[PDB]
């Protein structure tokens, strides 16, 4: 149970659960995040989705 | 000694914002609307801003981004 | 009035999200917290 509970808070609301109140956030939106992270543009993402 | 958000707020999002013929996507933050205009503001704060050009880059077609939304962006080199 | 009771573990309060297509949640206001760690 607090393995799926660790596992859901990271498919809807990003990392935003750690730090303070679980904020929502699309799975598109939190993966051009990470991605925009490593040090490529979103854009890449948008495209080959 | 720590920083906390607090009070959040419900909005709408969009991946893009489709002027002629491009995607403008924004450069950071997210793209939120009211109920009726867009605005790009910050990350972890709430600082509404108008979608100028240079708060956004712009590489696309207009046809590749799901959940686009068509709005029109701004320049200050038109007006002047 | 006074007595020992058994019961079984809370793991926390019940919480649910309420994850859409298109919405953010964005905070307009902050906190300072200062915490303590002993070591
Ligand atoms: C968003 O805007 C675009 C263009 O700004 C719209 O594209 C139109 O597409 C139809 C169907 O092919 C054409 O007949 C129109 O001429 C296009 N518009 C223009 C200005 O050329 C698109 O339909 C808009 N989407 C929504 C949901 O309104
Ligand atoms: C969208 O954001 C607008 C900010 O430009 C808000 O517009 C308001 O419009 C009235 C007049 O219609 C102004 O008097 C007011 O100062 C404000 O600019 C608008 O409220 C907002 N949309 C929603 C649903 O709140
Ligand atoms: C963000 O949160 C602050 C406290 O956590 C708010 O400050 C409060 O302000 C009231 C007066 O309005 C004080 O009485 C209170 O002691 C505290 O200092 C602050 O207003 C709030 N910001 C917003 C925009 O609501
Ligand atoms: C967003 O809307 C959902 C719908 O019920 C609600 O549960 C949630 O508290 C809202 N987020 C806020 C008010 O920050
Ligand atoms: C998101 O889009 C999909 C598209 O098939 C739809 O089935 C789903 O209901 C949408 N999400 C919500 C919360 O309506």
């Amino acid at each position: 149970q607090y393995t799926s509970a660790l596992l859901a808070g990271t498919i809807t609301s990003g990392w935003t659960f750690g730090a303070g109140p679980a904020l929502q956030i699309p799975f598109p939106m939190q993966m051009a995040y990470r991605f925009n992270g490593i040090g490529v543009t979103q854009n890449v993402l948008y495209e080959n989705q | 000694v720590t920083y906390v958000p607090a009070q959040e707020k419900n909005f709408t999002t969009a991946p893009a914002i489709c002027h002629d013929g491009k995607a403008h996507f924004p450069r950071e933050g997210v793209f939120v609307s009211n109920g009726t205009h867009w605005f790009v503001t910050q990350r972890n704060f709430y600082e509404p801003q108008i979608i100028t050009t240079d708060n956004t880059f712009v590489s696309g077609n207009c046809d590749v981004v799901i959940g686009i939304v068509n709005n029109t962006v701004y320049d200050p080199l038109q007006l002047e | 009035s006074q007595s020992i009771i058994a019961y079984t573990m809370s793991l926390g309060a019940e919480n649910s999200v309420a994850y859409s297509n298109n919405s953010i949640a964005i905070p307009t206001n902050f906190t300072i917290s200062v915490t303590t760690e002993i070591l």
